[PDB]
């Protein structure tokens, strides 16, 4: 088999719908084909193979895929999604008879069902007396995306999703800082489309 | 086999020549070199079917790679380039794609030693207006100023390593972008309830793992000769 294709670097699931990662080859005759995952930052593990038995093939987890020749292909699925699926899975095929050949990987990313958002910004102050602090963005739903700074001394992060075990509760939070004297929480997040009912505390 | 990678972190001034050995016990005749990329998967570098027998894969400029028994594959970065910062991986395979992988090799190149710098790490303790609001205490954790972008972060409760309730960026910020050698920062989260905040016997570390120079590396500058090392940073729960 001469190629591997999994179209979509990053994408995006709904905690609790199903998943559903596309792989496909090019291969004239029909090859034996590989799913692979990776939790940061670790190493491979094998979720399943197609090896010319079964075409339904089934994995640890949940996950299945089935092997389907006539539109060239094998995607994964797992019946719902949990934050624990989060990582990044590569599709792989044989090649010349002599090797396993990957396919660029793609990262699933799960959305949280946030039932009570709570959008706000709040500040919070070094342990240490400096007064350093940090503005941290919690609390809002799949709706809300947020955007690079456009500052170059305000730096912001990526939105990061925390599942609290010990109350079953998770949530998305960003965080900005800044060295800038006259930077403020109020304006952090200017550049990101926020909830209107974010709440901003004095 | 078990198949085992040396070593497993390292870190190099370009124009060195670096070498990652592979060894396996089970004897199987096949064993390769991949890379990975994010972005890209895992290239083949190199393979070799048998100790006779070595054939290129598709990114096997600037390596070389020696077969020098049944048991062992090594590969050489023959003059080291900052492209070539990767995670390395070998794998054996007997004849039926029944591949194992080794843990992983990560390795960075940097230009320019001089630039090696550790972590300012610094905790950020929760909001009244959180607690007030929410019941819920969220702490913020923020690695400045490292250089290579090579660390691993972890919180630490009462002395033991906790996992339940963290969020820690995947990938560092640049604090210069337009800047090739930008040193990085990197953030996390801990959230506990406001319960478990506000009792003064808890105790909340960061801990950041770096990874740099060696007692090896000569070292020229006054600053502290900026050595692999850990740096944390913690804050005590607080009634009031």
């Amino acid at each position: 088999a001469q190629s591997v294709t999994q179209l979509g670097s990053h994408v995006s699931v709904s905690e609790g719908a199903l998943v559903l990662l596309r792989c496909n080859y090019s291969s004239s005759v029909p090859p034996y084909l590989f799913w692979y995952v990776q939790y940061p930052n670790q190493g491979l593990q094998l979720l399943l193979k197609y090896t010319s038995a079964a075409t339904l093939v089934k994995g640890i987890n949940g996950f299945e895929a089935e092997f389907k020749k006539s539109e060239t292909s094998f995607h994964l699925t797992k019946p719902s999604a949990h934050m624990s699926d989060a990582a990044e899975y590569f599709c792989a095929v044989s090649e010349q008879d002599d090797k396993i050949i990957f396919g660029k990987g793609t990262r699933l990313h799960i959305l949280p069902n946030i039932q009570n958002p709570d959008p706000a910004v709040y500040q919070l102050r070094d342990s240490k007396s400096s007064d350093k602090s940090v503005c941290l963005f919690t609390d809002f739903d799949s709706q809300t995306n947020v955007s690079q700074s456009k500052d170059s001394d305000v730096y912001i992060t990526d939105k990061c999703v925390l599942d609290m075990r010990s109350m079953d509760f998770k949530s998305n939070s960003a965080v900005a800082w800044s060295n800038k004297s006259d930077f403020a929480c109020a304006n952090a997040f200017n550049n990101s489309i926020i909830p209107e009912d974010t709440f901003f505390p004095s | 086999a078990d198949v085992t990678q040396t070593p497993r972190n390292r870190i190099t001034k370009t124009g060195k020549r670096i070498m990652l050995e592979c060894s396996q016990t089970k004897g199987h005749d096949r064993m390769y070199w991949y890379r990975q990329d994010p972005g890209l998967g895992l290239r083949l570098i190199y393979y070799s079917f048998d100790v006779k027998d070595i054939n290129k894969g598709e990114i096997s400029d600037g390596y070389s790679v020696s077969r020098q028994a049944q048991a062992k594959f090594s590969l050489s970065l023959e003059s080291a380039i900052p492209n070539q910062t990767a995670l390395y991986f070998c794998a054996t395979s007997d004849e039926s794609y029944g591949y194992t992988f080794g843990s992983g090799t990560r390795l960075t190149v940097v230009e320019d030693l001089n630039k090696v710098s550790p972590p300012e790490v610094a905790v950020f303790e929760p909001s009244e207006a959180e607690i007030s609001h929410t019941q819920k205490a969220t702490l913020v954790c923020l690695a400045t100023g490292f250089y290579p972008d090579h660390v691993e972060l972890s919180w630490w409760v009462n002395g033991k390593e906790v996992h339940s309730g963290v969020c820690t960026d995947p990938q560092p910020l640049k604090e210069q972008p337009a800047l090739n050698d930008s040193r990085y920062s990197l953030s996390s989260r801990l959230r506990v309830s406001a319960t478990f905040w506000q009792n003064p016997r808890n105790h909340f570390r960061c801990q950041v793992q770096f990874y740099g120079l060696s007692e090896n590396d000569e070292w020229t500058q006054d600053r502290a000769k900026p050595v692999t090392q850990i740096v944390s940073a913690e804050a005590w729960g607080r009634a009031d």
